[PDB]
RNA sequence: UAGGGUUUACGACCUCGAUGUUGGAUCAGGACAUCCCGAUGGUGCAGCCGCUAUUAAAGGUUCGUUUGUUCAACGAUUAAAG
RNA sequence: AAAUAAGGCCUACUUCACAAAGCGCCUUCCCCCGUAAAUGAUAUCAUCUCAACUUAGAUACCCACACCCAAGAACAGGGUU
């Protein structure tokens, strides 16, 4: 290993970037572990006064997908300073208004509160579309595995599977359907 | 607060976790029953 | 690849008792010897499922089995 | 055969055990890079 | 299209064929010639000058980018979101033949600044009487807002700076326009004081 | 009406769950359109 | 499957066989999940076992031809609902969003404007509460309420 | 809405479709629509016995069939049939 | 059976080595158990004039004679003087 | 066409004068969820969807010393051919 002082302080010391993709997954566990790779809670040598961290880059986050019925009841309100300006905003509008907004909400309040916040924010960067600069192309490094595991419909299965897969029950012949 | 009163008074913290611990816990059918296996007379003689 | 909780289950189920500082130590300047341990603690965790699951009969887990003292 | 984690990075990965069964051994040899696993420098 | 910047003179009347006063503005287009031009922000964009200011109190980088083109250096540059459409080359000049009678058009432009006034002439306010029995109320503002908040409801009322700001002015129908002298004639009164620059 | 306990005194009334509650709608009598 | 031909001549056609397999693996039983042994051990992914009791048209079928039981009828309803509100069957239509183990309609729930506190918060519902016999594979339960 | 020919008799596969379709609607309730009507049947050797033959006043020959329709659409197609 | 502390009290828990007491003036913030401008169902709805239940607070909510009294009587308005 | 609240002006009218003000004159533009309807099953009737799908269902000001000022308490800003 060897390594001098200040190339080993300088690579143990150093800063990665990494990548992840939503299509088809929830927005919790997303910002759950973008959070854990900024706070640099994911390597051994994690603290606060250290300032150790990695850039998260996220994709596609316009095919987020919600579980249960949160697109009619996740209400992101937001008060303004001018009086009566208590906007109550559902998450379909401001998703359909700003589709880069909930994963960015959701990142800030799992940062813990403290002036760092904004800092590990703004290491962190979002893009709504398959389209990223070619900087953070060249920056990105290695890929994490994605949350969920998608349902996957009826046209992937192939007809092997489905073929291998029996019947249960037998209707009528004459059945009018 | 008196002893009987119109509406529910809160129990005690002990109280109600020994009214939780001591609910009933009904069978558990392992396989449940539910997936198991005069004038007649009268009009067969007529 | 692993957990705490079920990472210290399987340490503690194999009398090597080390505390949580020299863990730290050696995950920090010693990744081969964490990497060890996590194997050691999966194989311990392997081991006691497959007891739980088969009642053992006759194996009782070739790294299981505690030292008896006296 | 049996491998408890991937032997594809750091180190390979080989839990043994001592006669009295008091003592645990390992071994875990470095892992070297392959060639194809790399890029040229660019220029 | 593009627009123009011309002064505000003064004011005159004007009847109509129907026997009605209607108050008119004033505008000389003066030279009004384009800068440059920038395609995609939103939309494409246009600059435009006005009256001919001298080029001896100015920054060097404007005198750089006036000596770049013809002209001398103008006054204001107010940028037009335009469409990809029209797109007239930079050095054109744009007199009032631009506009025609029978039309509405917009004009934007400072207000006659009365610096930081009081209450009533900033908000209308009626103040407290004279007598019954005021003493050193008479001009003041009572009340801020409620009590128990200790607070103070951001852009409440309060004395400021009154005026010197741009306004827009929507819907001026246009009766008359010169040729020769390249005036334009807007219905209705034009923010800005007199000899002033509009957009 | 908000009525809670949705009767049906007439033979024509009929339950109908919509708009994230039920109802009580008749043709020959519109005079139980309840809501809850 | 049969149909109903017409053209006026309405007439009618046979076809699509059953035949199911030779073997079943627990015989004598009553609903077909029960002789599948599949009580506890399904869900919404698996739209194969899902595909097979749902209309060519998305509807869906009686349980006096089909013969589950009126709890596993309704489990399968609401799975059938589930998976026509995820996507998951574009081949089984009348004629912008992403959702999955939902419990209501898109055009019906309001928007929570005020939610309660930690002894009294409106919790949001999620998945259903007729699949908590359902095999955990885990120690901690199904969370249908966040 | 004129006369029908509805047909059965044990010859091929006994179907009560076309029985059920001629012991309904076709009664006595519904038969005060169209007084000049007089539904008829018959029970002729042939084959594929429901042969509902609904002749239209305005010239549509409506028929329906039948080894493999039951009642209920068979009513259903009629009745929406009649309404136009 | 559920919600109210807006009226009358009820208890005196820091505030009698001080919290200055009602109306009336400028300014109004908020809640709808909504008077009116928007949309519906029923009706003892032939239409207006009416009544009831739901949403909508972005806006409006008069001029005067008396009694110190918010309240308390009266003259004329607008769709309304909550 | 009139008022309400907001954005402007002295050329006609007044307080008045090298100004300012109104009694005097110009302008003010987007739907708001509460309902009524195709097509079918659990519930082969019927049926508006807390089942799948269709109907009434952002535009605007902006981002190059020293004298006078319609800009301003200073500061700051505009003009000084
Ligand atoms: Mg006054
Ligand atoms: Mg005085
Ligand atoms: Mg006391
Ligand atoms: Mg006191
Ligand atoms: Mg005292
Ligand atoms: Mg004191
Ligand atoms: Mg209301
Ligand atoms: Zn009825
Ligand atoms: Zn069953």
């Amino acid at each position: 290993s060897s390594f001098s002082r200040a190339p080993q302080q300088w690579a143990t010391f150093a800063r990665i970037w990494y990548l992840l993709d939503g299509k088809m997954q929830p927005p919790g566990k997303l910002a759950a572990m973008a959070s854990i790779r900024l706070q640099g809670l994911h390597k051994p040598v994690y603290h606060a006064l250290s300032d150790c961290g990695d850039h998260v880059v996220i994709m596609n986050t316009r095919h987020i997908a919600f579980s249960g019925n949160k697109w009619e009841q996740k209400v992101y309100s937001s008060h303004t300073g001018y009086p009566g300006g208590f906007r109550q905003v559902t998450a379909a509008q401001l998703h359909l208004r700003d589709p880069v907004a909930i994963v960015k909400l959701a990142i800030y309040g799992m940062l813990p509160k403290n002036l760092h916040r904004r800092t590990m924010m703004e290491r962190l960067h979002l893009f709504p579309d398959e389209y990223i600069p070619e900087d953070i192309l060249k920056n990105l490094v290695e890929e994490l595995p994605q949350p969920r595991k998608i349902p996957k419909r009826l046209d992937e299965y192939t007809q092997e599977e489905i073929d291998a897969f029996p019947r249960l029950w037998t209707p009528p012949e004459d059945y009018r359907l | 607060s008196k002893a009987v009163t119109r509406h529910r008074r809160v129990m005690h913290f002990q109280r109600q976790k020994l009214m939780a611990v001591t609910e009933y816990i009904p069978p558990k059918p392992a396989i449940h029953p539910s997936c198991l296996p005069g004038l007649i007379r009268l009009l067969r003689r007529e | 690849g692993l957990k705490y909780p079920a990472l210290i289950g399987n340490l503690v189920k194999c009398q090597v008792e080390l505390n949580r500082k020299v863990l730290a130590d050696l995950a920090i300047y010693e990744p081969k010897t964490f990497k060890s341990l996590a194997a050691l603690a999966s194989r311990r965790r392997h081991e006691g499922f497959a007891a739980a699951l088969g009642d053992g009969k006759e194996p009782e887990g070739i790294f299981s089995r505690v030292v008896q003292y006296h | 055969t049996y491998s408890p984690l991937p032997d594809d990075y750091n180190c390979n990965v080989e839990l043994a055990l001592t006669s009295d069964g008091r003592t645990i051994v390992c071994y875990h040899p470095s892992v070297d890079i392959p060639y194809e696993h790399t890029k040229p420098i660019p220029r | 299209r593009v627009g123009l910047i011309a002064l505000k003179l003064g004011m005159m009347p004007l009847w109509t064929k129907d026997g009605q006063k209607h108050v008119v503005t004033l505008l000389q287009v003066q030279d009004c010639h384009v800068l440059k031009y920038t395609s995609k922000g939103k939309m494409a964009t246009l600059s435009v000058g006005g009256k001919t200011v001298s080029r001896f109190r100015k920054a060097t980088s404007i005198l750089e980018f006036y000596r770049e083109l013809g002209l001398p250096p103008k006054q204001t540059v107010k940028i037009f979101n335009i469409t990809d459409n029209a797109a007239i080359k930079p050095g054109t000049p744009l007199y009032a033949a631009h506009f025609r009678p029978g039309q509405y058009v917009d004009v934007t432009a400072k207000t006659i600044g009365k610096g930081f006034q009081g209450v009533m002439k900033r908000w209308g306010f009626k103040g407290q009487p004279a007598t019954h029995g005021q003493t050193k109320t008479h001009r003041r503002p009572g009340a801020v807002a409620t009590g128990d908040i200790g607070r103070v409801w951001p852009g409440t009322k309060m004395p400021g700076k009154m005026g010197n700001i741009y306004r827009t002015e929507y819907g001026l129908k246009v009766w008359r326009i010169n040729t020769k002298h390249n005036i334009i004639y807007v219905n209705g009164s034009v923010p800005g004081h007199k000899n002033c620059l509009v957009k | 009406k908000n009525k809670t306990v949705l009767k049906k005194r007439c033979k024509d009334c009929y339950l109908v769950k919509r708009r994230g509650r039920w109802y009580v709608y008749c043709k020959t009598h519109p005079r139980h359109k309840q809501r809850q | 499957f049969r149909e109903v031909v017409e053209t006026t001549i309405i007439e009618g056609r046979i076809t699509a066989t059953p035949k199911e397999s030779p073997n079943p693996p627990n015989p004598s039983g009553q609903c077909p999940i029960c002789r599948w042994n599949l009580k506890h051990k399904y869900n919404y992914d698996d739209v194969l076992l899902l595909s097979q009791f749902i209309r060519p048209h998305g509807g869906m079928l009686p349980r006096k031809i089909t013969g589950l039981c009126q709890e596993e009828h309704r489990k399968i309803e609401e799975c059938v609902k589930m998976a026509h509100r995820a996507g998951l069957l574009p081949n089984h239509r009348p004629r912008q969003l992403n959702r999955y183990l939902t419990r209501w309609a898109p055009g019906s729930v309001k928007p929570i404007y005020k939610k309660g506190p930690r002894w009294n918060r409106v919790r949001m519902p999620v998945g259903s509460p007729l699949l908590r016999d359902n095999v955990c594979y885990s120690r901690t339960p199904w969370k249908l309420y966040h | 809405v004129k006369q029908v020919r509805v047909q059965f008799c044990p010859f091929e596969k006994n179907v009560e479709s076309t029985r059920t379709f001629l012991q309904t609607v076709s009664s006595e309730k519904v038969r005060s629509t169209n007084l000049n009507c007089s539904v008829i049947a018959d029970v002729r050797h042939d084959g594929s016995e429901p042969c509902v033959d609904v002749l239209f006043g305005d010239g549509h020959r409506l028929i329906m069939r039948g080894a493999h329709l039951t009642a209920l659409e068979m009513l259903t197609a009629f009745a929406s049939h009649i309404r136009a």
